[PDB]
């Protein structure tokens, strides 16, 4: 009663007299264009799709920090004045971005690295769940994590349970997407790549499986080998002299990373190097009752009997004899998987599927 | 609420028809002003009612009517580019005192730019010329970049950092409009300071053959010299050339005259990387009695990027070790750890001379 | 009112008054620069002959967790990702893509590795992978890769023909549909000429 | 551009056109595939076509400087636009002493300093390296509060790092 | 605070009688012997302090020491329950502008921990004083649920035209997010800390101070850089800007200042110092008082600590993963996390005792 007077009356009764404004200021066109500059006069100069060219007097329904160089605005009609600021909604700019919320990964499914787990989950998912331990004690985490090792440990799945965890913005980058046909597009792509994590959350830069100006193999881009420092230096200012607190965390695997500059790794950023080899015969019968889990199997079938077979094989290499063991099942649509398709499934598999070459040996 | 105070002004600020100005630069000047427009297209008028004759200068951005073209206001020059609004930075966070040692390398880069800027009139009783650009390169990971920063926060001015992938744009040509773009701030903007980052993707001196295309690159150096040191001897600021590869750089920039000081960062000795843990000390947990002489005694000669992940990882061990604080045995761990157990790339610590 | 109107809807704009009026049509299926779009081909078995001993290798493997993705989600395994094929160019292995992709009522979609690189603003290489979004919003994809390699009509026999870049991209964009989405119903279709022209990773 | 250039040179008197850094203009070879060109050789053949047919003849005269001779057009060099080859090799003993003088003229010294002493211990030093002895001179009676720059002040900074100098407590026996 | 102690009614009770505020400025005991009877009341205390508003003459018609009483009353009265009632009807006998925030503040201290629909309408209408407002967010901490609700309640004040109340929101806001920090309430303070107005920004710097408890910055490192600009503008904003950052970093950075535990009991001897020190922190805030006012937060500084004993106070071991300490033994802290062993009672943080199986028993 007495407080709705002091309230609801003026509110309600300022409210429609500014909606009435709202058919003055805002026109029936309301015309758009593209911002350039402003200046603390309160006049700006703003471009429409057409590309024309005024100068006006920067109206109401805006501020000083919403103005910046480069974005879209809202013009008049006759009076070409700025109405106001538009915010960019639906993504920033693309939407096929690897930007996810909560993926489904569990710590379940990547059992058996729990060794190299402990590395990269204190220097990633530790400082992001629980910030008071490195904040407290005055420490500075790392700005990223490396891998390095064989090719089949299964890489991928180490930073695809962390984006579970920790709930918040995931992006992917290819190493083979780093370089571009147009010369200069190289450091624009990887300039909009960090320009995106730092706006919104620490979140995860992920990278994997740069084949980068590694032995060339691209000749339909050609970047005249300018481009490759050009590029690949943006990445390393990005990580060095670009300000941050430590939030932006980026992760680098491939293959080997030994072609790689080792100035492009920035030492001294990077604190963990994780390396990846072939598991022992104890840590494949942990493997190997991961993917049959979900997977309906016989009596006769034993774990300890396939794990025994395996001979110099990686993580890749045993979900590859389960899925080719269900394939073979899939013919003769059996509900249970006998032990006559695991028999032949892991004898394809390290024969036409995995080609073992000699490399180092000396037997 | 802030919305109301200025619709009141809005029966003036908005319906008059002088707002509405129309853009544009004034090509020939006749004491009739000639004035191109951005539809192509142009026109000769005089001055206005509050337009001074002196306002207007040759190749200056006039605004002017749209119905009936008349200078109106003057406009600041170079409205194109938008790039450069954010290279210019604000309150760094490295201080001048975050780089660890008391190493002249520290003395020689603030006498020559912190003292002229602070006191000029020290240099100007002797008359002499205070040294135009610097020059730091050293090894990876020496912590060049904190010095760059470290020097911007007692300038207490306007500071510029360039990306050495920034210069090179997607066309060609216009590359040499992005080095135009810097130094014209230098004269709107009085006494701050340029900085590039990775020159050695700029610099020139490629050669030319079997690439075909290495002329574009060097193109943005002789742009670069050009507006550095040109005909007419146009220069104020400071001028900051930062690269890890010293090799690959045009002997020609190397050469004196655009740059005086000359400073490259070395390893620190026993005495250099005690104070890199000494500053290091006041952050995270020390316990007391601890000899940090010892430590880095152990560790060899290494980039200064490697000897604060020492103290990163120390203070990693009494997680998985269920230790209270730090102590001298996890610190003897690191050493095998950070040192030792990187070994394998990743690294520089002296790996790249030249290329 | 603003229900009925959505993105990519063409309007009619009034003159006068500035308003909307109504509303024309939709946007046209082909988007951007170059996008095939095909539905229901006319390609069958009986217009393939001699392939039948390869047609149940297509069939079983391809054709058969699409149009019943209940088998391998009960024999606990995984969906295959892509399935190439190894033989001498123009022998009809174009063909048989499209032939299966009529059976499981799909739209037939190429990949064409050279135009795939533009420059935009924020679009430079989102036209890349752009043609991941294309198989979202429609899930009968059966994505087809084109322009593979030299068969000596360009130059360049050697080193690598471009389709390296796009087809290991493709491939590693299948893990956010069963991370996130928790569905694959996205297929990548390769081919080739001989075994040592792919990736070692492949 | 360079049309423009020359059209007014013949209204605005000859105003001897100079041009720095030529490297960038020249350059020609052939295109194939990759490596593309040709937009900067349409520059060139506007400064090679009006600098011959309907130019340089009294009034037209152009000056051209560049760095190093051996990338450029060897069709730019002709007897209807570039005729004297003028070559700057180092300076000697007694060129240098004249230069070092000069750049002292608006310093404060005490007119004890030999330069003819100074050009001995620079060997092979261009224009550029002997500006900079100077400035390293100034920045010395800063550190040492020194009133006036001394004869030891040019000798130190010879020592001091410019061109060809490291130290920094290396010692080789 | 918090000793209970007979021998001040006679001492500080006659002083108190000598109506020394409107003078001399002296007399202020009332507010000594609020900390003194806590959850309980006196009747010579009381009548001491209504003798003072029963004159009301011209020499007592300041302002200045009105609410230095109410605070003396709100103490001693609050969580009364029903009994509140009764007092309430004695000071509305006399009718004077002063009996307006004694109401406002004793009668929202006996209902605090629940929340009401006319109680707050009853706040609401005596804005058209400083506490009226601070009785919306008091009563709200003992229910989650009004507690974050009470954020866009603060929000909807600016409607009002004076800027006497739109300065008192922020003092609001910090009283609700005192235990934790959250997103939300930094964008709220963010708009009163630029303003035309001085006391509407003064007020948001000490929100920040209580809203930070627990810890030392987490978004508020550029909040309080931000306000390096306000030092050249006003001399006073020097001292007013840092009083708020060393409540942060109070206790060395680990005590804090909470009424909220693992048993959700309501301390009396923190709501006695942040509701003290909110109005009048400084000379210049509000009217025109002292330097004195604000230290009254000393007496609530309540330390985080767990620690382990057996019988006579020997040194027991435990193990709890923290924020440093990470496995801790003895002499540590921690918060919302136990250990592995068996303890004895309280099952949480603080000087807990170790009881130990003979079936499984594990120690030093």
């Amino acid at each position: 009663f007495v407080s709705n007077s002091e309230i609801l009356k003026p509110f309600e009764k300022k409210q429609e007299e500014e909606k009435k404004q709202l058919e003055e200021i805002r026109g029936n066109p309301l015309s758009i264009g593209t911002l350039e500059e402003i200046i603390d006069d309160d006049h700006a100069i703003v471009t429409s799709p057409t590309m024309p060219d005024y100068y006006v007097s920067i109206l109401s329904f805006v501020d000083k920090e919403l103005l910046e160089p480069g974005c879209s605005v809202l013009l008049h009609h006759k009076t070409m004045s700025i109405v106001g600021v538009l915010q960019d909604d639906a993504d920033p700019m693309v939407s096929v971005m690897k930007m996810d919320k909560s993926p489904t990964e569990s710590y379940s499914d990547i059992g058996g690295l729990e060794s190299q787990i402990q590395e990269i989950k204190e220097s990633v998912e530790l400082p992001l769940t629980h910030p008071e331990l490195y904040e407290e004690m005055g420490i500075k985490p790392p700005k990223g994590v490396i891998l390095y090792g064989a090719p089949g440990t299964g890489k991928t799945l180490l930073a695809k349970a962390v984006a579970n965890q920790t709930s918040a913005t995931f992006l992917r980058i290819v190493g083979s997407e780093l370089i571009q046909k147009y010369l200069g597009d190289g450091p624009r792509l990887c300039r909009q790549i960090f320009k995106v994590a730092g706006e919104n959350a620490p979140s995860i830069v992920f990278i994997d499986e740069i084949d980068a100006i590694g032995t060339k193999r691209y000749d339909s881009n050609s970047g005249g080998e300018r481009e490759i420092q050009r590029t690949m230096l943006e990445l390393l200012n990005q990580l060095d002299g670009f300000d941050d607190r430590g939030d932006v965390k980026v992760i680098m695997a491939t293959n080997k990373i030994e072609t790689l500059d080792p100035a492009l790794i920035r030492p001294g950023r990077i604190d963990r190097k994780i390396l990846f080899e072939n598991p022992d015969l104890s840590t494949k019968k942990k493997i190997l009752g991961i993917h049959t889990s979900k997977m309906n199997l016989s009596e006769d079938v034993n774990l300890e009997t396939l794990v025994t077979t395996k001979d110099d094989l990686s993580g890749a290499d045993i979900q590859a004899m389960c899925t080719e063991a269900g394939l073979l099942a899939l013919r003769e649509r059996r509900m249970q998987v006998t032990a006559e398709d695991f028999k032949q499934a892991k004898e394809r598999v390290m024969k036409n599927k995995v080609e073992e070459n000699l490399e180092g040996l000396y037997l | 609420a802030p919305s109301h105070l200025w619709d009141i002004m809005g029966d003036r600020q908005r319906l008059g028809e002088e707002h509405p100005l129309q853009v544009a630069r004034c090509t020939k000047i006749i004491k009739k002003y000639v004035i191109n427009l951005k539809q192509i297209a142009k026109f000769v008028v005089g001055l206005g009612e509050r337009v001074s004759p002196t306002d207007i200068e040759e190749g200056m951005r006039v605004g002017v009517d749209r119905s009936k073209y008349n200078i109106e206001l003057p406009l600041p020059p170079r409205i194109d580019p938008s790039v450069t609004m954010m290279t210019v930075e604000e309150k760094p966070d490295v201080t001048y005192s975050d780089v660890g040692g008391c190493k002249d390398q520290i003395e020689k880069l603030r006498e020559v730019v912190e003292l002229p800027l602070l006191s000029p009139e020290r240099f100007a009783t002797l008359g002499i010329d205070p040294p135009k650009g610097i020059l730091l390169y050293g090894p990876p990971g020496t912590g060049k970049t904190l010095c760059a920063r470290a020097v911007a926060n007692r300038t207490d001015a306007t500071f510029i950092r360039v990306i050495g992938s920034e210069l090179v744009q997607k066309y060609v040509g216009e590359g040499a409009r992005m080095v135009r773009e810097l130094f014209e701030m230098a004269r709107t903007k009085k006494a701050c300071i340029i900085f590039f980052d990775e020159i050695d993707a700029v610099g020139g001196a490629r050669f030319d053959d079997g690439a075909g295309g290495d002329n574009e690159v060097q193109r943005t150096m002789l742009e670069l010299i050009t507006q550095l040191d040109g005909f007419d001897p146009r220069g104020n600021i400071k001028v900051m050339f930062a690269t890890n590869r010293p090799n690959t750089l045009d002997p020609a920039l190397l050469r004196p005259g655009r740059i005086d000081r000359k400073v490259e960062f070395s390893l620190p000795d026993l005495e250099g990387r005690a104070n890199i843990f000494r500053i290091h000390s006041k952050s995270m947990s020390v316990e007391r009695g601890i000899r940090w002489e010892l430590i880095s005694r152990l560790c060899p000669n290494s980039t200064g990027a490697e000897l604060r992940s020492v103290c990163t990882e120390a203070g990693m061990f009494a997680i998985r070790a269920r230790r209270k604080v730090a102590t001298e045995k996890d610190f003897l761990k690191a050493v095998d750890k950070v040192i030792s157990g990187y070994k394998k790339f990743s690294s520089t610590s002296r790996y790249m001379q030249y290329n | 009112n603003v229900k009925d109107l959505k993105a990519s809807q063409r309007v009619c704009l009034r003159s006068d008054s500035y308003m909307l009026h109504k509303v024309l049509e939709n946007k046209a299926d082909p988007l951007v620069s170059l996008m095939m779009v095909e539905k229901v081909p006319d390609s069958t078995y009986d217009m393939v002959g001699g392939l039948t001993k390869q047609i149940k290798e297509i069939k079983e493997v391809i054709e058969l967790p699409v149009k019943h993705p209940e088998l391998f989600e009960s024999l606990g395994i995984a969906q295959p990702k892509g399935v190439i094929l190894y033989g001498p160019p123009g022998t009809g292995k174009t063909l048989l893509a499209r032939a299966v992709a009529h059976h499981t009522d799909c739209k037939f979609i190429r990949v064409s590795g050279a135009e795939l690189v533009q420059k935009y603003i924020g679009e430079g290489s989102r036209m890349v992978r752009e043609l991941f979004v294309m198989a979202r919003e429609h899930a009968p994809s059966i994505i087809f890769m084109d322009e593979i390699d030299s068969i000596g009509s360009t130059r360049v026999e050697g080193s690598g023909g471009g389709d390296s870049e796009v087809q290991r991209t493709m491939l590693e964009l299948l893990n956010q549909l069963d991370g996130f989405e928790t569905s694959k119903n996205i297929k990548i279709i390769m081919a080739t000429n001989r075994l040592d022209i792919l990736d070692p990773a492949l | 551009l360079v049309r423009d250039a020359f059209a007014l040179a013949k209204e605005k008197a000859p105003t001897i056109i100079f041009i720095d850094e030529l490297d960038a203009i020249g350059t020609k070879r052939f295109d194939s595939e990759k490596s593309g060109d040709r937009e900067v050789q349409r520059t060139m053949l506007e400064l090679l076509n009006q600098l011959d047919g309907f130019s340089s003849d009294d009034r037209v005269k152009v000056l051209a400087a560049t760095n190093r001779v051996d990338v450029l057009d060897p069709a730019l060099l002709r007897s209807g636009r570039l005729d004297r080859k003028i070559e700057f090799p180092l300076p000697s003993e007694d060129s240098r002493a004249q230069i070092l003088q000069i750049h002292s003229r608006k310093m404060t010294t005490d007119d004890d300093i030999n330069w003819q002493e100074l050009a001995r211990s620079t060997d092979e030093f261009n224009g550029a390296q002997l500006k900079a002895v100077t400035v390293e001179a100034g920045m010395i009676a800063l550190r040492n509060g020194q009133s006036s720059v001394k004869h030891e002040d040019f000798v130190e900074g010879i020592s001091e790092v410019q061109a060809r100098k490291s130290k920094s407590v290396s010692f080789y026996a | 605070a918090g000793s209970k102690n007979d021998e001040v009614l006679g001492l500080l009770l006659p002083i108190a009688a000598s109506t020394d505020l409107p003078i001399e400025t002296a007399a202020m005991a009332s507010l000594a012997l609020a900390h003194v009877f806590v959850g309980t009341c006196n009747g010579d205390i009381t009548t001491s302090i209504m003798d003072n508003f029963l004159e009301r003459t011209a020499i007592e018609l300041k302002t200045d020491w009105v609410r230095f009483l109410a605070l003396a009353l709100g103490i001693l009265y609050m969580g009364q329950g029903e009994q509140v009632d009764d007092v309430l009807e004695t000071i509305s006998a006399i009718e004077h502008p002063m009996t307006s925030a004694i109401e406002v503040l004793v009668g929202s201290c006996a209902y605090t921990g629940t929340g009401d629909v006319l109680l707050i309408q009853d706040l609401l209408h005596r804005l058209t004083l400083a506490y009226a407002v601070l009785g919306i967010a008091l009563i709200a901490l003992g229910e989650d649920i009004g507690k974050e609700m009470s954020l866009r309640h603060f929000g909807h004040l600016m409607h009002y035209g004076n800027e006497h109340i739109r300065r008192m929101v922020p003092l609001a806001m910090g009283i609700v997010s005192v235990s934790d920090p959250q997103m939300k309430v930094f964008d709220t303070l963010t708009r009163f800390s630029h303003d035309a107005d001085l006391e509407v920004s003064m007020n948001s710097i000490f929100a920040m101070g209580l809203c930070g408890a627990g810890t030392n910055n987490a978004r508020l490192a550029q909040l309080l850089r931000q306000l390096a600009s306000y030092y050249s503008r006003e001399q006073d904003a020097l001292f007013i800007t840092r009083l708020a950052q060393g409540l942060l970093h109070l206790g060395k950075g680990t005590m804090t200042m909470d009424v909220f535990n693992d048993a959700h009991v309501l301390n009396k001897v923190t709501l006695a110092s942040i509701l003290t020190t909110a109005v009048g922190l400084v000379s210049p805030s509000f009217m025109l008082k002292h330097h004195q006012l604000f230290y009254m937060l000393n007496a609530g500084i309540r330390p985080k600590f767990i620690l382990a004993l057996n019988d006579e106070g020997e040194p027991i071991k435990v193990n709890v993963r923290v924020g440093q300490p990470v496995l801790l033994n003895h002499g540590e802290r921690a918060e919302l996390e136990t250990d592995e062993y068996i303890s004895y009672t309280s099952h949480i943080e603080g000087v807990v005792i170790l009881k130990k199986n003979p079936d499984y028993r594990e120690e030093e």
